């Protein structure tokens, strides 16, 4: 089984420079050519990079040109991606493909985030949305980076959640809401508790909502 | 002004198991690095038999069952060892590598007949 | 650079439908050098087809291509539920290599109406100096929906965000939070907050509003 399994992500300063790893397993690596692909969240994907067989030719997007650069170690499986000079907007899934004889990218990597930004990494403030068929929720805000995790009454509630994805703030943090829709007569009955998880803060909180 | 590959639709091995084969591309500009692949199709399952990295005027080289030679833009192909197994559809890959931009060409393929 | 044009935007069908999604190329393209991916929220594309034609290993028979030149066509001959998803075409015959916007394929559904509720900042929030005053839009279809946000009647602009949800996995609607971000000082010059939403599924907009 064709396996190509991505490392190196996370939170890095815009002008930085920071190394992605992929590791690929079920195949001979050398007898490939490999490419970087991204994709901003909620847009489409976006070619980066291409790189031989052996590494003597590297190809780039205009938007990474001299600021990216490929490689490869064909004796560890390996290819990577070095990006220096970050900006902002490299803010990103970055995915590693292989290029199928034939010429199509024909298997992927899971991706790994890159976030480009001078934020702190702070757990969110969680506040209320008090009801007053009824809606209730928690206000996830000012955390950095993403992901956070919302669940309701520790996963027991799980009909009727929406959580939404997160915004990002003019001031560079993450804003969420999930909102869940409950019986009125429940009200004063069960009690209402929203689980955050930042996991990048290693940060829970616990937030019960009340009318 | 496009990558186009051309070979022939037929070619019978020889009775000491040998094909030979012209493969010629065309391309937008002059590549001066090319790098040639001859795949196998057998039911969309592709395997590679040979392959070469060239500059151009300065002979194409690879071994031990394909030879070339280089003229232009055609590629003089022989694949040696073609027992009876092998009959079937070989296509001609044609990657230009440099100058940018990359072209990538892909032959409709020629079938071999070995007897 | 070929430049790759995907259409419709979104295609809305009902499960068991025919799709056909096109894809235009700004100069040609020879069809051994055209493919079609699949994506669903969360996971990494997935090739389908590729010389236009070709289908990937495992890949099934509903899916095919057509095209040439220019012009290319992905058909699904019958929706099944895992096929709602987003679909990009590409081209690798030349760098760059490019793709496609996409095109999602989404639940067609009868039209609802959004539910609408207003939430206030909460005491915390105020007394931490900010004001976060949300809009809920539950559970309406289609997706397209307008907030506006009017304080003491006043529209407001540039001061909310608003964020939507996939498609439901069960009932096939949309749901939207909206947010208006002020600071405490201006959120206490004002008195009447209020939601303002249009939607195909209301006879009229609906207004949801509070008083500080």
């Amino acid at each position: 089984q064709v396996q190509l399994v991505e490392s190196g992500g996370g939170v890095v300063q815009p002008g930085r420079s920071l190394r992605l790893s992929c590791a690929a397993s079920g195949f001979t690596f050398s007898s490939y050519t490999m490419h970087w692909v991204r994709q901003a969240p909620g847009k489409g994907l976006e070619w980066v990079t291409f790189i031989s067989y052996d590494g003597n030719n590297k190809y780039y997007a205009d938007s990474v040109k001299g600021r990216f650069t490929i490689s490869r170690d064909n004796s560890k499986n390996t290819l990577y991606l070095q990006m220096n000079s970050l900006r902002a907007e490299d803010t990103a899934i970055y995915y590693c493909a292989r290029t199928g004889w034939l010429g199509p990218f024909d298997y992927w990597g899971q991706g790994t985030l890159v976030t480009v930004s001078s934020a702190s990494t702070k757990g969110p403030s969680v506040f209320p949305l008090a009801p007053s068929t009824a809606a209730l929720g928690c206000l996830v805000k000012d955390y950095f980076p993403e992901p956070v995790t919302v669940s309701w009454n520790s996963g027991a509630l799980t009909s009727g959640v929406h959580t939404f994805p997160a915004v990002l703030q003019s001031s560079g943090l993450y804003s969420l809401s999930s909102v869940v829709t409950v019986p009125s007569s429940s009200l004063g009955t069960q009690t209402y508790i929203c689980n955050v998880n930042h996991k990048p803060s290693n940060t829970k909180v616990d937030k019960r909502v009340e009318p | 002004k496009a990558m186009h590959v051309a070979q022939p639709a037929v070619v019978l091995a020889s009775s000491r198991g040998i094909a030979s084969f012209v493969c010629e591309y065309a391309s937008p500009g002059k590549a001066t690095e090319v790098r040639v692949t001859v795949l196998r199709q057998a039911d969309s399952q592709v395997t590679e038999v040979c392959a070469a990295t060239y500059m151009m005027g300065n002979e194409l080289t690879f071994d031990s069952i394909c030879t070339g030679t280089s003229s232009g833009n055609q590629v003089n192909l022989t694949i040696q060892g073609l027992r009876a197994m092998d009959t079937g559809l070989y296509i001609c890959k044609v990657e230009l590598m440099y100058p940018p931009p990359y072209y990538l060409g892909i032959g409709n393929g020629t079938q071999i007949y070995v007897i | 650079e070929i430049v790759l044009t995907q259409s419709p935007g979104t295609l809305s069908l009902s499960p068991g439908e025919r799709a056909t999604l096109s894809c235009r190329a700004s100069q040609s393209v020879g069809s051994s050098y055209l493919a079609w991916y699949q994506q669903k929220p969360g996971q990494a594309p997935r090739l389908l087809i590729y010389g236009a034609f070709s289908r990937a290993t495992g890949i099934p028979d509903r899916f095919s291509g057509s095209g040439s030149g220019t012009d290319f066509t992905l058909t699904i001959s019958r929706l099944e539920p895992e096929d709602f998803a987003v679909y990009y075409c590409q081209q690798y015959g030349s760098s760059p290599w490019t793709f496609g916007q996409g095109t999602k394929v989404e639940i067609k559904r009868t039209v609802a109406a959004p539910s609408v509720f207003i939430f206030p900042p909460s005491d915390e929030q105020l007394k931490s100096g900010t004001a976060s005053v949300v809009c809920l839009l539950n559970n309406f279809y289609p997706r397209e929906a307008k907030v506006q946000w009017k304080v003491d009647n006043a529209l407001q602009s540039g001061n909310s965000q608003e964020s939507v949800t996939e498609q439901d996995s069960k009932d096939s609607t949309y749901s939207l939070s909206s947010t208006l971000t002020l600071s405490k000082a201006d959120y206490e010059k004002h008195k009447v907050y209020a939601c303002e939403v249009t939607h195909q599924g209301l006879s009229s907009p609906v207004t949801k509003s509070f008083n500080r």
